[PDB]
């Protein structure tokens, strides 16, 4: 009736053709308009097999955010093997936009709805659609931002829990805000995230309990990372066009699982490790003014020790393709034809 | 300022292939998105392909899917159009162009190339004068194949009463067209007139000097 | 299964090798399942492990498909199996790293004792034999005994250690 | 064409004139992506409205853009003679058909006034003759309105063997000329006492003949 098959799938965006925003520029030159009625079909009676860690949409997506990022961030010095690159690097117009993955004819894209699906194995509510929901191509480690949430309970998604190597996509039910300002005037490059402590530690202690089911009850602990590169031992993200990197020390705090505003140390960094591949960048130092994102926090990166009573976790994050298959985990391409 | 020049296009057999090539200037190619769009003599516009700023996605007309191919080399600034299996009703000038956004409108277009899928073969045409009937005066561009032709008169030097008439097909399956200009009848025998003629497509390239 | 000898305080550089000439997921471990180093897309980890601060990879090579884990100033507790997960597999590598120790000091009158202490892993079975600078050719077992020294075993004394028909080479000048 | 235009419009300098483009529910329906293309003769298109009422920079506000339902308008006040053109309206149709145009309109700017065609006939070159051939040409110029309708003759009797005419269009002074050519062989030529080329402009006829 239909056969998993592979297809050059195509964007779609509400980009606006008049914005200097980067992603606006972007995607409406890579991307076609969104269609305005949307069909979506209940596959009456059928159940499919699915598999969030096998899903060409997410290699696909991550080749179109490396296109994004390699045409719209300007850095002043880019270093990789055997070449120095310099040019002009004015500030730029930055905040991601939704967009849409969608097939071309011959093809259609499989939506698994069971609330409590984890990635992996047969849905018994499927529906087809012409393209996903919109999805921020937002670039970060170990809090997913601005995604969309789980239906019913928290979900824990890995190709393999059992080998600690893999990484843990926890996936929330309600999101907690973070609030992250270089405040205006004075170490510029001095930040800092404002999290509710409240609404994180219980969230954080639902995550313990829902780890713990997969971890046969043990005690669950929290740990920083154990060591890499900052961009992935700290939160790092961009907003505004600045890169800037979170000390993440008391989010993650035992004791909690308090009540208070959670305050994060944060630096913006000029020179950067780039995540599209080897080598490094150099920007020129943070525009004037407040700098602010406040975002949704939807989701965690996190890794486990492995190798006693207790299980020990750590942020996570770094490979990009785990931001992508924590929204296209629902997602797969059948050929009609 | 954007520039955009057509290449490769011409005469080509019915199942035959081409690669038109179009070279972009004047802008940051590989941020925008471009099209090619065809248009047959005398007839409409219609779009043939589209691709995006990177070139991962590309996107066909019906009337030329699995035939024609578009790509680009965002290193060398340059569009193609892969086209197979070709057929007369591809005969057209092909418009490279520039979009405002994927699936939008195109807000620069090139001169275009004229591809002619046909077997008829090469030829150039013969070129008589047509002599002094105030006063008409001009040449005959005689039996030529494909298109097109371009006619001046005294390399470019002379330009006010000059009329170039499109060509006619004739049943043979050539063309003939003629060019003419009214002057001074006064200035016949004081004035010498030249028609430069010339029919790129087979390298013929000729003056005749009309005389009464 | 490869064996790879290395000498305390040097440095190793163990290889892993995917089929795909690019930039992909890999992760060391040891035979303890306890994490090493690895990747995070274009990002280097590095787990909880003891060689924390004493490892680390080429990230120039990964481009190319080649994950080395390299360990510096390496102890004889390194010794230990290695394995490397890249795409479907899981190679493995036994790392073995001995120490050649003088237990007599280096500096000795005429007619005292060369004494020499193998310093060996759990699970090896190691033997060390060591060369004159006559070229003289002496068997040890894990200790090796010169006795009665002369002026002329002044000089450097070239010390092979065997282990799974493989070896490694320690050089130490004595002074009589 | 998918977008439905009306063939030809035509205005007097100063109207205001509206050019309609009717498409569906899945093209000018869903989006406001509608352009318009203004096309001189032999001229690449020219993008004159984006987005369905956007001017790029550089076009006259005279032209504005609209739409109601599934019909777009192309609206030029103030009509001025360089107006005159082809215009096309295009939109995005969905991820699948992509890009639709209209058929287009030929726009029309009134206000000259009746002309009489002049009419030249040229017989055969001598150099023609000893090819072997021979083409009478008619050359007719400087007439208005646009049509003609021309009948050859040999000594008294129409010939219609040998006939290939052109359909007018403007010369430079915005007149009409048009061509036709009588083919035939030096024997026939040769033959008759006389040809004539006779041009039928608005009810009334001028002729022009040639001997041997
Ligand atoms: C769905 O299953 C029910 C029986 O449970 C049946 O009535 C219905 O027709 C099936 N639907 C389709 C599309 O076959
Ligand atoms: C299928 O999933 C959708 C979305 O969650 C929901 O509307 C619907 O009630 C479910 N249908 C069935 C038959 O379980
Ligand atoms: C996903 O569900 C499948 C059974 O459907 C189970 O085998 C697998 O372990 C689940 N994964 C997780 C991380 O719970
Ligand atoms: C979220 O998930 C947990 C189960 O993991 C459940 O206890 C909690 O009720 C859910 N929260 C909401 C807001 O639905
Ligand atoms: C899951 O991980 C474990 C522990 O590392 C491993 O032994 C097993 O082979 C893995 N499963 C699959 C399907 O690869
Ligand atoms: C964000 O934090 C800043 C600094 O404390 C504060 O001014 C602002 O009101 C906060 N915004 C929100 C929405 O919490
Ligand atoms: C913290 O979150 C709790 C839970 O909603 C809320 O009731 C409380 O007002 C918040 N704290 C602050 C400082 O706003
Ligand atoms: C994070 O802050 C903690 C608590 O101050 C500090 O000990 C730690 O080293 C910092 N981590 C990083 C990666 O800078
Ligand atoms: C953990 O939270 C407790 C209680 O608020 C606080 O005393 C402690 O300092 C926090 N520890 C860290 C490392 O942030
Ligand atoms: C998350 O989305 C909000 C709402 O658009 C935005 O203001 C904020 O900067 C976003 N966060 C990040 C890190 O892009």
């Amino acid at each position: 009736v239909w056969k998993d098959a592979d297809t050059t799938l195509f964007c779609a965006s509400d980009a606006k053709a008049h914005e200097t925003e980067v992603h606006n520029v972007w995607a409406t030159h890579a991307c076609v308009p969104t269609d305005p009625n949307p069909q979506e079909i209940h596959l009456e009676n059928v159940t499919e097999n699915f598999n969030m860690w096998k899903n060409n949409m997410v290699e696909q997506m991550q080749e179109d955010v490396i296109s994004l990022w390699d045409q719209s961030l300007q850095p002043c010095v880019k270093l990789t093997g055997g070449s120095v690159i310099k040019q002009a690097c004015p500030k730029i117009s930055f905040d991601p936009i939704p967009i849409h993955y969608c097939t071309p004819a011959g093809y259609v894209i499989l939506k698994c709805n069971d609330k409590n699906f984890n990635g992996t194995g047969p849905c018994k509510n499927v529906s087809s659609v012409q393209c996903t929901h919109g999805i921020k191509p937002v670039v970060s480690t170990q809090l997913l931002l601005n995604g969309s949430l789980a239906e019913e309970e928290i979900i824990i998604r890995s190709e393999n829990l059992t080998n600690n190597a893999k990484t843990i996509i926890v996936h929330l039910n309600k999101s907690v805000e973070i609030n992250c300002t270089r405040p205006s005037n004075g170490d510029i490059r001095k930040a800092y995230c404002e999290i509710n402590g409240t609404k994180w530690n219980k969230v954080l202690k639902q995550v313990t309990e829902k780890l713990k089911e997969h971890f046969n009850n043990k005690t669950i602990i929290f740990q920083p990372p154990s060591g890499g590169d900052l961009e992935i031992t700290m939160h790092s993200f961009n907003c505004r066009g600045e890169f800037f990197y979170c000390n993440t020390t008391q989010l993650f705090n035992n004791t909690c699982i308090c009540n208070g505003t959670i305050t994060l140390p944060c630096k913006i960094k000029q020179i950067i490790n780039m995540w599209q591949g080897t080598g490094q960048a150099m920007y020129a130092p943070p525009i004037d003014g407040k700098i602010n994102c406040v975002s949704n926090i939807t989701g965690i990166l996190l890794t486990r020790d492995g190798g006693t009573s207790n299980e020990t976790f750590r942020p996570g994050g770094g490979n990009i393709k785990d931001n992508w298959r924590s929204e296209l985990y629902k997602y797969k391409v059948v050929q009609i034809e | 300022e954007v520039q955009l020049v057509e290449s490769g296009g011409g005469l080509v057999q019915p199942g035959g292939s081409l690669r038109l090539s179009c070279a972009a200037s004047g802008f940051t190619f590989s941020t925008y998105a471009m099209s090619w769009v065809r248009q047959a003599p005398g007839k409409g516009l219609e779009w043939v392909s589209s691709i995006n700023n990177s070139g991962r996605n590309t996107f066909s007309a019906d009337s030329v899917k699995g035939r024609f191919t578009i790509s680009r080399d965002n290193s060398k600034n340059t569009l193609f159009l892969v086209m197979n299996s070709l057929r007369a009703e591809d005969t057209a000038v092909y418009y490279c162009a520039k979009d405002l956004r994927l699936g939008g409108g195109s807000d620069y277009w090139g001169q275009g190339t004229l591809v002619t899928v046909s077997s008829a073969s090469t030829k150039g045409p013969s070129v008589f004068p047509l002599a002094p009937s105030t006063a008409a005066l001009g040449c005959l561009v005689k039996d030529y194949f494909p298109e097109p032709v371009t006619v001046s008169w005294n390399s470019g030097a002379l330009t006010s009463g000059v009329h170039t008439f499109p060509a006619v097909l004739q049943s043979s399956g050539l063309y003939s067209l003629s060019s003419v200009v009214t002057v001074p009848s006064s200035s016949l025998g004081t004035q010498t007139y030249i028609c430069n003629v010339n029919h790129k497509p087979s390298n013929t390239k000729v003056d005749k000097r009309v005389e009464p | 299964k490869k064996v790879v000898l290395g000498k305390k305080g040097d440095t190793v550089e163990l290889t892993c090798t995917a089929s795909q000439k690019k930039s992909i997921q890999f992760h060391w471990k040891n035979s303890n399942q306890i994490k090493i180093l690895g990747n995070q897309g274009s990002f280097l980890t590095k787990g909880p492990s003891k060689l924390n601060d004493r490892a680390d990879s080429r990230r120039s090579l990964w481009d190319q498909g080649n994950f080395p884990l390299i360990i510096k100033n390496l102890k004889i507790e390194d010794s230990d199996t290695y394995i490397c997960e890249v795409e479907d597999q899981k190679e493995e590598v036994q790392l073995l790293v001995f120490g050649l120790t003088a237990n007599s000091d280096t500096h000795l009158l005429q007619g005292q004792s060369l004494t020499l202490t193998l310093e060996s892993p759990p699970g090896s079975s190691p033997s060390v034999q060591c060369r004159s600078p006559r070229g003289k050719n002496i068997q040890g077992g894990k200790t090796l005994s010169v006795s009665q020294l002369e002026l002329q075993d002044s000089g450097t004394w070239t010390c092979t250690v065997l282990q799974n028909q493989k070896k490694v080479e320690f050089k130490i000048d004595i002074v009589v | 064409s998918a977008l439905t235009q009306p063939a030809s419009v035509s205005g007097s300098p100063g109207q205001s004139i509206t050019i309609s483009c009717t498409g569906t529910s899945s093209d000018v329906g869903s989006y406001n992506f509608v352009s318009w293309y203004q096309q001189h003769p032999g001229k690449a298109p020219k993008l004159m409205i984006y987005e369905v009422s956007e001017r790029p920079s550089g076009i006259s506000n005279r032209f504005s853009g609209s739409k109601s339902g599934n019909t777009a308008s192309l609206t030029i006040s103030g009509l001025q003679a360089e107006d005159e053109a082809d215009y096309y309206c295009s939109s995005y149709a969905g991820s699948t058909t992509f890009r639709v145009f209209g058929g287009g309109t030929k726009l029309t700017v009134r206000g000259q006034p009746k002309a009489a065609p002049s009419v030249t006939l040229f017989p055969p070159s001598s150099e023609e003759l000893q090819a072997n051939k021979a083409t009478l040409v008619c050359l007719i110029s400087d007439f208005y309105p646009g049509a003609v309708t021309v009948a050859w003759k040999a000594d008294s009797s129409p010939v219609k063997a040998g006939v290939e005419t052109t359909t007018p269009s403007k010369q430079s002074n915005n007149k009409y000329a048009a061509s036709s050519y009588l083919s035939l062989t030096p024997e026939q030529w040769k033959s008759h006492r006389s040809y004539s080329c006779q041009v039928t402009h608005e009810g009334s006829t001028v002729e022009k003949t040639v001997a041997p």
